[PDB]
DNA sequence: CAGTCCCTGTTCGGGCGCCG
DNA sequence: AACGGCGCCCGAACAGGGACTG
């Protein structure tokens, strides 16, 4: 006979055709034995755990670990076999709150529900599916077996049930106090208002007693009444915020797992520290698949690491969101496909910063990457503030106009303005729209054997110029690119090039300025040196113009 | 007082599990206000995390409208109940709707809120309202009545809709009425004055039983086609003839009688692209013969009701967009071109959004289906902006391609 | 006409950061 | 040695289209 808590239960089923968990216990140390027998007894008197007998043919092992910066221990149930047989839940936690999205509030209070999962009841018809034995001695007493009447920590349904139950309890309080902001994340509650400090504690006590009606305790141990508030791993001050101090490890020898933690902390630090790069550090995490393997720091990865430590020296901070002012986002090019940006409302008062260094596609240009960076900033800004910021981009209006009007794919940038801060983003070469009068016309072609990997590449021109080059260990696509490379090498500043290669034409028409292919980078280098280049396409194997002639040479 | 028509998913398929995407502030404030009223009216009810299903939701504003409309992306749920709205209780498509001089589209989806939904099926209509900056967790609901945007709603309501439209169809035997999703297509050959008057009679016919006051007008009789045309120049260069032969060679995949023998003979040698080539007597004959074949209709091109529709769109630049609708490759059922749409010369995504809506509307009028689009855009670009410009109560299927224009085929 | 190749694209799961 | 959430950078597995060979 256990009392039913005021919190409405959540009906939980299992996947059809499957039963409950039947896993043997794990032999642990005697330190954990004298730290859980007292918990199962305290929870038994408080109604959070009931005892069962032989009528429950299930079992599940459990372990315990010390709480972070606390004397109290934490009990975790290894429900990995129960999670495989429990119904799927839709998580109502859609993201992580960010302090840059918080508005200015005169009074702030941070709460923390004590015994979160242990204060929300489990489904009535589901408590029988949580059986676990507790041996008082490691090999003597058989130990009486208990069950769970609340949410066990470790079950894959515990977070979603708590987050949903917490919302239903706060709904009547938020309706009675519309002007009060309550950021609800897991058990920690961020409460803020523009009321006076005296009247603010009044509503806080009203909320503490409102939650007490459902068995939710807000102890004074984790009650925060004055700044700086520690919330979501940040330091919340009345007019600014900053991330909690980030410590980077400094080992003499660097392994793989050390860099993974290093790059991870830099990604977490890049949200407020401007100018963080991880290109050359992550470049060391390629190929090798041994987490315990020493990797020497390259000269580029060491200079990148030294420049990041000097950024973390000076203290930085962010501000809060004011809905009366506009949102501004400004991007800079860091080179090598790296981009950094800052979001602010007043100049030099950054709400947050960030970086976009993703390299998508084998061939791309700076305009494409800048477009992708704008899109990442837009989606990020809608999550945090629900609106798109006005952009300040290091690209001329004319440069962007030329790109998107002549591109074959739909592309667009929201309302933005040009900011003259080098390095500016530009198009390094422009393909002509019509054939060049007076320019030598090069008919290029390439062919390779699928078996021997041997091939040829060359050209013929209207003036009689001709070249054929044998190639070893190549492909048809490489010979077509090499043919275009030969025509650019052996032509004047203006040249017309005719090819049958849809592959080569598709790469060059997109005006790439960087490529993972050395051959393409050489083609780009030639295209930049030219003054006028016209690329035309004809279907192969049709007796068309000089393409029929150069086809005989390379095959 | 109505028995819930039983609805079952297609065998072997589970309910939709699609993540909600971020929403702007104005759209969340609109959905919170709309869902609160619907909850007070019992149309929806709050649910918990024991419902593993979820469907995205956002809001739109129709053309020349300032009122927010809730829109659910039931695309996943629709193709998981396809045996219902196509086999058991289907809606016949009138072949004369596309022949009418004027066709008005009426939003009648609000009528679906009067019929209850099968209790065993309500768990699949689950959706989640997000919060700004993740202040509060997701606010999940589920539908207690027939939801708007679900292909099963017009099917179940069809028996009710026929009784409402019966006195009006008897009163006017010439007016064609088609129902697709939340919309009602009313086509008539009457003049614009007589048409809109008869439309208002139908509105009053529905009132005696929040977007019923709107009426988007169409003119399917004025719908044009964009055939393949060849350039006509006084002088031709090597580059011109090379582009022409390349265009005709690709066109041979459609019209098998197109020849390029006499035109390719003009390019014998290794000539400069800008060299002018006078057309021979045979080349003029062959080019004239090919211009007539492009006017002739393609052989064996008809609509198969069992095959999905596919729509490809090409960005031609300067506000020009071309498209083709087909079921089998090179068997186009319709080719067209759009120009000077909203966002021309300033916004590609808005134009592309408008083009998708126009094409879908035409496909509903002509065949009663929505085509699956092949969009010339990057997935991340489209998924960032398309909801900002969507003005329709349905959503078609789409995929993303990248086909560089090797030869300008549909617009010289 | 099939069956491959070459190439480039996306999807996904795991590594790390961080929150509870 | 647990659960859920979001982010990044990584590689293996997979899909799809030109192009060549039997
Ligand atoms: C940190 C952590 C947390 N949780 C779940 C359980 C309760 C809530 C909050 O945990 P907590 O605040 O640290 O401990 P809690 O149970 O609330 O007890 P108190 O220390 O607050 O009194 O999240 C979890 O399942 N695993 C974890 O590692
Ligand atoms: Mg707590
Ligand atoms: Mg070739």
């Amino acid at each position: 006979m256990v009392p039913i808590s005021p919190i409405e239960t959540v009906p939980v089923k299992l996947k059809p055709g499957m039963d409950g968990p039947k896993v043997k216990q794990w032999p642990l140390t005697e330190e954990k034995i004298k730290a859980l027998v007292e918990i199962c007894t305290e929870m038994e008197k408080e109604g959070k755990i009931s005892k069962i007998g032989p009528e429950n043919p299930y079992n599940t092992p459990v372990f315990a670990c010390k709480k972070k910066d606390s004397t109290k221990w934490r009990k975790l149930v290894d429900f990995r076999e129960l999670n495989k047989r429990t119904q799927d839940f839709w998580e109502v936690q859609l993201g992580i709150p960010h302090p840059a999205g918080l508005k200015k509030k005169k009074s702030v209070t941070v709460l923390d529900v004590g015994d979160a999962y242990f204060s929300v009841p489990l489904d009535e018809d589901f408590r029988k599916y949580t059986a676990f034995t507790i041996p008082s001695i490691n090999n003597e007493t058989p130990g009486i077996r208990y069950q769970y009447n609340v949410l066990p920590q470790g079950w894959k349904g515990s977070p979603a049930i708590f987050q949903s139950s917490m919302t239903k309890i706060l709904e009547p309080f938020k309706k009675q106090n519309p002007d009060i902001v309550i950021y609800q994340y897991m058990d920690d509650l961020y409460v803020g208002s523009d009321l006076e400090i005296g009247q603010h504690r009044t509503k806080i006590e009203e909320l503490r007693q409102h939650l007490l009606r459902w068995g939710l305790t807000t102890p004074d141990k984790k009650h925060q009444k004055e700044p700086p508030f520690l919330w979501m791993g940040y330091e919340l001050h009345p007019d600014k915020w900053t991330v909690q101090p980030i410590v980077l490890p400094e080992k003499d020898s660097w392994t793989v797992n050390d860099i993974q933690k290093l790059v991870g902390k830099l990604n977490w630090a890049s949200q407020i520290y401007p100018g963080i790069k991880v290109r050359q550090l992550s470049k060391l995490l390629r190929g090798t698949k041994a987490l315990t393997e020493v990797i020497p720091l390259t000269e580029e990865a060491e200079l990148e690491l030294a420049e990041n430590r000097e950024i973390l020296k000076e203290p930085v901070h962010g501000v809060y969101y004011d809905p009366s002012k506009d949102l501004i986002a400004e991007i800079q090019k860091q080179g090598q496909g790296q981009w950094t940006y800052q979001i602010y409302q007043e100049p030099f008062k950054n709400l947050k910063t960030g970086k976009y260094a993703r390299m998508r596609g084998a061939h791309t240009n700076d305009v494409k990457q800048l477009t992708e960076a704008v899109q990442k900033i837009t989606t990020e800004s809608i999550v945090i503030w629900g609106k798109t910021p006005k952009f300040k981009l290091p690209i001329q209006k004319e440069t962007w106009e030329t790109w998107w009007t002549e591109y074959w794919q739909a592309t667009w940038i929201p309302e933005w303005e040009f900011v003259n801060t080098p390095p500016l983003v530009k198009l390094w070469y422009q393909l002509e729209k019509e054939p060049i009068v007076g320019a030598e016309t090069f008919y290029v072609d390439g062919a390779a054997n699928r078996e021997t990997k041997l091939g040829k590449a060359g050209y013929v021109t209207n003036k009689g110029r001709q070249k054929v080059v044998p190639l070893t260990n190549t492909t048809n696509q490489k010979t077509e690119l090499q043919a275009i490379y030969l025509a650019l090498q052996d032509s004047g500043l203006e040249v017309n090039i005719v090819t049958d290669s849809q592959y080569a034409l598709g790469i060059i028409q997109a005006q790439p300025d960087k490529s993972e292919s050395e051959l393409v980078n050489q083609i780009i280098e030639q295209l930049i040196k030219k003054e006028k280049v016209y690329l035309a396409w004809v279907p192969a194997h049709k007796g068309i113009g000089g393409n029929e002639q150069v086809d005989k040479l390379v095959s | 007082p109505i028995e819930t028509v039983p609805v079952k998913l297609k065998p072997g398929m589970d309910g939709p599990k699609v993540k909600q995407w971020p929403l702007t502030e104005e759209k969340i404030k609109a959905l919170v206000e709309i869902c609160t009223e619907m909850e007070k009216e019992g149309k929806i009810s709050k649910i918990g995390p024991e419902n593993p299903y979820n469907t995205p939701v956002f809001a739109i504003k129709k053309k020349d409208s300032t009122k927010w409309r809730k829109l659910v992306d039931f695309r996943e749920l629709n193709k998981r109940t396809q045996d219902f709205w196509e086999v058991q209780l289907g809606i016949p498509h009138p072949a004369g709707l596309k022949k009418k001089k004027s066709v008005t589209v009426l939003d009648v989806g609000d009528a679906y809120f009067s019929v209850p939904l099968d209790e065993d099926f309500r768990k699949y209509t689950a959706f989640t309202i997000p919060s700004i900056n993740n202040e509060t967790p997701g606010i999940r609901y589920q539908y207690n009545v027939l939801p708007q945007g679900w292909k099963g709603s017009p099917a179940i309501f069809q028996s009710s809709m026929t009784k409402i439209l019966e006195p009006f169809k008897k009163q006017n035997p010439d007016i064609v009425i088609y129902q697709y999703m939340d919309d009602l297509y009313v086509g008539s050959d009457l003049e614009i004055g007589q048409h809109r008057t008869k439309i208002e009679e139908l509105r009053q016919h529905l009132l005696r039983w929040p977007f019923l006051w709107m009426g988007y007008e169409l003119h399917p009789d004025k719908w044009t086609v964009q055939p393949i045309v060849l350039p006509e120049k006084d002088s031709w260069t090597v580059n011109d003839i090379q582009k022409l032969v390349g265009k005709l060679n690709w066109a041979s995949q459609i019209y098998p009688g197109i020849k390029v023998r006499q035109l390719s003979k003009l390019l014998r040698g290794t000539k400069a692209l800008t060299e002018v080539i006078p057309l021979t007597e045979e080349a003029e004959l062959e080019l004239a013969e090919n211009r007539e074949i492009l006017k002739e209709p393609v052989h064996g091109v008809y609509y198969d009701p069992s095959k999905d529709l596919i729509a490809e769109i090409q960005k031609q630049g300067q506000g020009q967009w071309t498209y083709q609708i087909y079921q089998e490759p090179f068997k186009n059922l319709k080719t067209g071109k759009y120009a000077r749409m909203r966002g021309a010369h300033t916004n590609d995504v808005k134009q592309l959004t408008e083009a998708v809506q126009k094409i879908t509307t035409e496909s509903i009028v002509i065949w009663g289906k929505t085509p699956k689009f092949k969009l010339p855009i990057q997935k991340e670009t489209w998924e960032t902006w398309w909801t900002e410009y969507w003005q329709a109560t349905w959503i078609p299927e789409w995929e993303f391609v990248n086909t560089p224009p090797l030869v300008k085929l549909w617009y010289q």
